[PDB]
């Protein structure tokens, strides 16, 4: 009946230390043990590349969360670099107190994990976007660590041309976790896209890229951008939209341009083949930096019926409008293009991806959608629509409709009520109208005779700041009350972070501070033990994003306006020394770039943390295995064990 | 036996809508009905007679509104309620009370000089928040109370604007003068807003001087830092330099530190000084760093410009020295919980000055995992859950700021009653609410949890709810639920008739085990954001492509409600910064509403009635279950 | 979609400060709104006295 | 002095720093970019 528990991380990573819970479950009052916990290469032979951890527990504190290293130094002493086929490790738990009371065969426990060789983060900058032929290139590197502190250690870049090939190498040793460099490219250089990569030395698959357009450009002197009326046109068979857009044009500096605008219009396919319409174009002067132009319905159908074609065919087709602007009296001219304009039968999305999936019965279950618009921002107010059929429990299947405007972001959590005994949930989902957006979903419930379901439910269906509480209510459902506490856990970026035990009352509530080590999303596993099996539920949390852990505002105090060689006075406040890494950079040069290349920002650096996650799902899973599983836990008490993940990537 | 119920807010106002809920339970078919109200005392005269039919399509739930007619006939005046429900007949007696409205009054600044003109608006709204036509006196009074102007206007086809102007001559009284606002109905209530006449004075530029911190701590190594910041009259900075000097209070008698004398430069309009923790100690030669507990500091400056020789002073008085900065109270927790089932605080922390703090790390005492940050209004908001047995709960929360030691830190202590069962029977009703603060337009997901033993759960197949706001019982209706289930969500939708915090209550009834009646009952008070109904924004409607200029021409863009009356006024902003005492917003306006709810206590009582009565309702059934009186028109204080 | 706009010109004063202005609506349907002040700041380089 | 890009430079900043620009002599819109690698509070982009 006593069991030993053991949690850790699907998924090692070599040289950075491995957050290994362990637990006592159903232990008596009088019995203490202590024992050891370490990696082990099962191959080679029992020897142990890492340091061993002691733990001891009690029946008042029957759980300990250890931080286990995994120094490179060992872990390439025991040949784990030297295996053939599977980059797998076993951790094992070793205590002299099994053998002595369960009078297991051996007293040697733990799971089949699964190493990498990925560590820390690297951000690769240049000077600007777009380069000429036979420009220098200037780029720093910047490297930290999984905690995103600055880190000392040795990174080799390298550059590649545009066909693949290589053209320049380097090795460095940062004592300041910056390193700068230049280089030239070849004159004769053709047009393409350059990458720049940057890996730990030791490290084989730490790398990280940026990438750089080089092609032959002359600066603009004005940018012109077309926007359409709306950013989809409705060929549904009762009716066809109005087709318009606004070019614009407008000076780097701010004032608006006098010129022509002589635009032309076509279709174009998936594949990238443009058929334009030899008619319909239209050239227009522009008053204010603005000219409004549209495209009649009869025109349209005259020109398509002389394509030889209908406007059934226009289903993954879109409208392709060019527009070749001159200035006056300058006489430059500039080009725009637009590559967005899709034919569309439905100007509403659904995005299912938060539903949970084969949640437990007896407790409501939460549908959550995203409705947004049609490449466009999520909408507000749009009436959702759900026709959920509980599938037969024994009896004929019976339906319920629910209706619920979406609030804000598009969010909307649709409380649809499951009984006992139900076998599928079978989810029509219908966003707006007329022409609605139809999504569906089926869910399969648990298989019965289980010891029990456990119900995670979130009062606020929000997502949390940093900083603030969060409130989770556990309860349980369909299970015998034997139990006296729950046992609940965090996972944020792959390591376990946190592990409690929170004592069972009507309507456990536990209370989850959002530090600054839980962005960008984090994982609350809870279970408990029904006897001899666990029951556990799983749950995933996105934390708003937000400000840094620390702060800088570059803040210039006055007008934009300004003139050639004034004085700048520019602040800059941070919450305690740091190396800012400061550059300008003209606009001009994303108007001359052909396609955009966003910057580093803060985006981008919650991918690199959240790229390290094992987790995978929103959540929820048939059993307490398939639970941990998903959650990215290793779970081995003794008669219960995950199988070692397949590949690094979820199904 | 089929039992009919009546409910109705506490307090009825005259020439006001006042809806009244009727249920029947078990009561089979349908059955009429005829409300009906008559004098207290003697029951001479119907006030008001309305009737209605209780369908079983419906679940026998019916709501008859009903205006009380100002007639003035008698007389705390009560009236009684009598409902024939069928055969059976409730009756009740309510309190009645009329109010008058509010008036809000907006001054352009609140310091003027002997010849300037004084401004001022009256805006005239009623409970809800809408103009009304009435007649109101307006006064100004100079600091010794003798009114100098006095006006008697209308507001009708104003739409509930009234603007004043007054003409300050060149020799008036110097001090604190007030504008009195009453409408003439009812002169027991007015309405008062104060500004300063003062002198005139202009310095040079202006300088402002502040610590980063709004106290000092003795055991604090860094000292106290203070931000000398100049800047002239026409937004640009100061380059120069200035000098500070400290120097302790003690009470009234200034004991001025001669080693802390600096110099420093103001470069970009900005500076910086640190007084030593060592200089401060060896000022007053006293070997206990404890004794200064008490004794507030003052920091005088001297800037002198860098061009010429213009030279204005600064100064900040009052900068305490304390040890327990930070004391730590509770707003808005209830005082009864449900056992066994999670319980809401709510913490306050100020600063010594009286300041809502920033950022205060709270916590309960032994539990350590319900932590909190400290919010923009001082609010941290925690849960914890409670035992299962029926003895009082006792909680205590501390600030854990890290700066101080554990026996200087804040601690509040408070203790709650369980609920009370009607029979011992050990029947609970929960309702659990997002603890934040909502938007007009979002949906509320409120789950009703119910807990009894398993022999009499198939026997109730519905609770009922009413919400509450300002004061008026704004909506009510019914939640089906399916039997063997616990917990039931209600999706419940938020409009802008919720601006104000509304209140949630909810109940079942039951035949008891004994085979009496049961009736069990839970409120929750949300908090939803406070704006305007409609809206307003100014913009600029000329192209953003230049810093405005003197005497140029500028174009204004207003979006609001149609047919809505808007009225302008600008100020300088050198006299809207100072004006942080108090100023005309809607977080104001709102709260001002919300100083005459009906029911005072947050969330729960200590019976059913109590719940009942507490949220500011009423609840009489035709068996004996019914809510105490109320007389009083203020609850007790808090 | 319930929102009105009117656009209204004003004729800066000549003195160098950021006026504040301040907006509050009455309106019989859904009552006093009060709106944010708007910031206009004046400024200039070259002054002759 | 027609640049397309400067201002290059890694400046440390001890919780607070004034830095004086000289713009060049094009007219354009210039977009100013910053970083922050602090040891303990890691990095942090800021608004351009
Ligand atoms: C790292 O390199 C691998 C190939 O070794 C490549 O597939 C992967 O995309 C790279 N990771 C990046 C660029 O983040
Ligand atoms: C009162 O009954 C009317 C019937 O039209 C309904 O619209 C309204 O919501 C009801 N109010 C309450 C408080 O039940």
């Amino acid at each position: 009946k006593p069991r030993l528990l053991l949690f850790s991380p699907s998924v090692v990573h070599l040289g950075v230390p491995l957050s290994v819970g362990v637990q006592l479950q159903d232990v008596p009052r009088g019995q203490v043990v202590k024992g050891s916990v370490f990696l082990r290469n099962p191959s080679r032979n029992n020897v142990p590349c890492s340091p061993k951890v002691d733990f001891t527990l009690s029946s008042e504190r029957d759980f300990a969360l250890l931080s286990l290293q995994v120094p490179l130094k060992d872990a390439k002493s025991c040949g784990l670099h030297q295996l053939l086929r599977g980059p797998e490790v076993q951790l094992v738990a070793h205590s002299p107190w099994l053998k002595d009371s369960l009078s297991r065969t051996t007293n040697i426990q733990g799971i089949n994990l699964l190493f990498s060789s990925r560590r820390g983060h690297l951000f690769l900058q240049t000077d600007q976007p777009i380069y000429n032929p036979g420009q220098r290139v200037r780029y720093r590197v910047f490297a930290l660590d999984q905690k995103m502190r600055p880190s000392t250690d040795t990174i080799t870049v390298m550059v590649e041309n545009s066909h693949g090939l290589r053209v320049r190498k380097k090795e460095v040793y940062m004592p300041s976790s910056i390193f700068q460099d230049d280089f030239v490219i070849p004159d004769i250089s053709e047009p393409g896209t350059w990458k720049i990569s940057a890996r730990f030395s030791d490290g084989l698959e730490s790398n990280s890229s940026t990438q750089f357009e080089v092609k032959k450009y002359v600066l603009p002197n004005f940018e012109v951008k077309i926007t359409p009326g709306k950013p989809y046109i409705l060929t549904v068979p009762g009716h066809l939209d109005e087709m318009q857009l606004d070019i614009q044009a407008r000076y780097i500096y701010g004032k608006p341009v006098q010129g022509v605008a002589y635009v032309r219009f076509g279709l174009l396919d998936e594949d990238g083949k443009k058929t334009f319409f030899r008619g319909l174009e239209s050239q227009t002067k522009l008053v204010n930096g603005q000219s409004h132009i549209s495209l009649s319905k009869a025109e349209f159908q005259d020109a398509l019926e002389k394509l030889n074609m209908g406007i059934t065919d226009l289903q993954g087709l879109r409208l392709y409008v060019a527009a070749a602007i001159i200035e006056s009296p300058g006489g430059e001219m500039e080009e725009a293009e637009l590559t967005s304009w899709y034919f569309v039968s439905s100007p509403f999305s659904l995005d299912l991806s938060k539903t949970k999936r084969h949640l437990v019965p007896g407790a409501p279950f939460l549908l959550q959608a995203l409705v947004r618009e049609m490449s466009g921002s999520p909408a507000s107010g749009i009436p959702v629509k759900v026709s959920a059929t509980v599938s037969s429990p024994g009896s004929v299947p019976e339906v319920q409709d629910i209706q619920q405007n979406t609030d804000g972001s598009g969010q909307v959590s649709i409380p649809i009520i499951i009984p006992q005994t139900i076998s599928e949930l079978q989810l029509s989902v219908s966003a707006g109208s007329p022409h609605p957006a139809i999504a569906r979903l089926t869910v399969a419930a648990p298989p019965s005779g289980g010891p029990g379901f456990l119900s995670i439910e979130r009062p606020d269906s929000r997502p949390p700041r940093v900083g603030d509480t969060l409130n989770l209510n556990l309860r349980a459902v369909g299970s015998g009350a034997t139990f006296s506490h729950y046992y609940y856990m965090i996972l944020s970026r792959g390591q376990i972070v946190f592990m409690n035990r929170e004592p069972k009352r009507t309507l456990t509530s536990v209370s989850v501070f959002v530090d600054h080590h839980l962005a960008p999303s984090f994982y609350f596993v809870a279970f408990y033990y029904h006897g001899d099996h666990p029951v556990a539920n799983s749950l995933r949390v996105d934390v708003q994003a937000g400000a840094c852990e620390g702060k800088l505002e570059l803040s210039v105090d006055g007008a934009k306006q300004y003139r050639n060689g004034e004085s700048v006075k520019l602040h800059l406040e941070t919450d305690s020394l740091a190396l800012v890494a400061l550059g300008a950079l003209d606009t001009a040069l994303y108007a001359a770039g052909s396609k955009s290349h966003k910057p580093l920002n803060m985006g981008k650096v919650f991918e690199a943390m959240n790229s390290y996650d094992l987790g995978c799902g929103p959540g929820g899973g048939d059993s307490a295995l398939q639970v941990f599983q998903a959650a990215g836990l290793a779970f081995s008490d003794g008669d219960q064990w995950t199988l070692s993940r397949k590949r690094l990537s979820c199904p | 036996s089929p039992m009919y119920s009546i409910i109705t807010p506490n307090i009825l106002r005259l020439e006001s809508e006042e809806t009244m809920v009727l249920e029947a339970h078990d009561a089979q078919g349908d059955v009429p009905v005829t409300v009906t109200v008559h004098d207290f005392p003697g029951k001479k005269l119907v006030l008001s007679s309305e009737k209605t039919v209780l369908t079983p399509a419906t679940n026998h739930m019916g709501n008859v509104t009903f205006t009380i007619p100002a007639n003035r006939e008698f007389k705390n005046k009560f009236v009684t309620v009598q409902a024939t429900f069928g055969t059976q007949v409730v009756e009740k007696v309510v309190l009645v009370s009329l109010q008058s409205g509010y008036l809000f009054i907006q001054t352009d600044k609140t310091i003027y000089t002997p010849g300037s003109t004084v401004l001022y608006r009256i805006f005239t709204v009623n409970h809800k928040l809408l103009p009304v036509g009435r007649t109101v006196m307006v006064n100004i009074e100079n600091p010794e109370g003798i009114p100098v102007k006095q006006d008697s206007l209308s507001s009708q086809n104003q739409l509930g604007v009234l603007p004043l102007s007054w003409d300050i001559p060149e020799l008036v009284n110097m001090g604190q003068w007030k504008i009195r606002a009453y409408y003439e109905n009812s002169p027991q209530q007015v309405f008062s807003t104060e500004f300063e006449v003062k002198e005139y004075v202009l310095p040079s530029f202006e300088v402002i001087v502040e610590p980063t911190e709004k106290f000092y701590y003795i055991y604090n190594e860094k000292g106290l830092e203070v931000t000398i910041t100049a800047r002239f009259l026409y937004g640009k900075k100061v380059e120069g330099t200035a000098f500070v000097i400290f120097g302790i209070q003690d009470g009234e008698q200034r004991i001025s530190l001669p080693e802390s004398l600096k110099r420093i430069p103001i470069e970009d309009g900005s500076g910086e000084v640190v007084l030593s923790r060592k200089v401060l100690l060896d000022g007053v030669q006293n070997l206990r760093a404890e004794d200064l507990v008490g004794k507030s500091l003052y920091v005088s400056a001297t800037v002198i410009l860098h061009s010429g020789s213009d030279m204005v002073q600064a100064e900040r008085s009052g900068i305490p020295i304390v040890t327990s900065p930070y004391q730590i109270h509770f707003t808005k927790t209830p005082k009864y919980f449900k056992p066994g089932m999670p319980f809401d605080l709510m913490v306050f922390v100020t600063n010594p000055d009286g300041s809502p703090a920033y950022r205060v790390p709270v916590a309960v005492q032994g539990e350590d995992t319900v932590q909190s940050l400290t919010q923009g209004d001082g609010v941290a908001k925690l849960s914890i859950n409670t035992h299962p047995s029926q003895k009082p709960l006792s909680i205590t929360v501390r600030t854990k700021k890290q700066e101080l030691s554990e026996a200087e830190q804040a601690t509040r202590t408070m203790q709650a009653l369980p609920y009370s069962t009607v029979g011992n029977s050990n029947n609970y009703l929960h309702l659990s609410v997002l603890r934040t603060e909502l938007r007009p337009g979002e949906t509320l997901n409120v789950n009703f949890l119910l807990r009894m033993d398993r022999a009499h759960e198939a026997k109730i197949r519905y609770y009922t709810y009413l919400i509450m706001n300002k004061g008026r019982l704004l909506k009510a209706g019914r939640q089906v639920r399916e039997p063997g289930q616990d917990l039931v969500v209600l999706p419940l939708s938020i409009t802008t008739d919720f601006i104000p915090s509304f209140r949630l209550v909810a109940y079942y009834t039951l035949i008891g085990a004994s085979g009496q009646r049961e009736v069990v009952a839970d409120s929750v008070w949300v908090d939803v954001k406070d704006s305007c109904v409609g809206s307003l924004v100014v913009k600029s409607g000329q192209s953003e492509d230049r810093q405005p200029v003197p005497g140029q021409q500028m174009t204004l863009k207003i979006e609001g409600d149609h047919g809505a009356r808007v009225v302008l006024v600008a100020v300088d902003k050198g006299v809207f910064v100072l004006n942080k005492k108090n100023k005309l917003t809607q977080s104001k306006i709102w709260d001002v509403v919300e100083k005459a709810d009906i029911g005072c206590t947050p969330g729960s009582g200590k019976d059913y009635a109590g719940v009942f009565s507490d949220a500011g309702l009423t609840f009489t059934s035709s068996s004996g279950q019914q809510t105490a009186q109320r007389a009083e028109l203020q609850c007790p204080q808090p | 979609n319930g929102i009105s706009t009117k656009l209204m010109n004003i004729f800066l004063k000549d003195s160098i400060t950021t006026w504040e202005i301040l907006a509050v609506s009455m309106s019989d349907k859904k009552g006093i709104c009060v709106a944010d002040p708007f910031e206009v700041t004046v400024m200039q380089d070259f002054f002759i006295d | 002095f027609f640049p397309e890009n400067w201002l290059w430079r890694v400046e440390t900043v001890d919780r607070f720093q004034i830095l004086t620009l000289w713009l060049p002599d094009s007219l354009t819109t210039w977009e100013i970019h910053g970083l922050s690698l602090s040891k303990t509070k890691g990095l942090c982009v800021a608004t351009p």
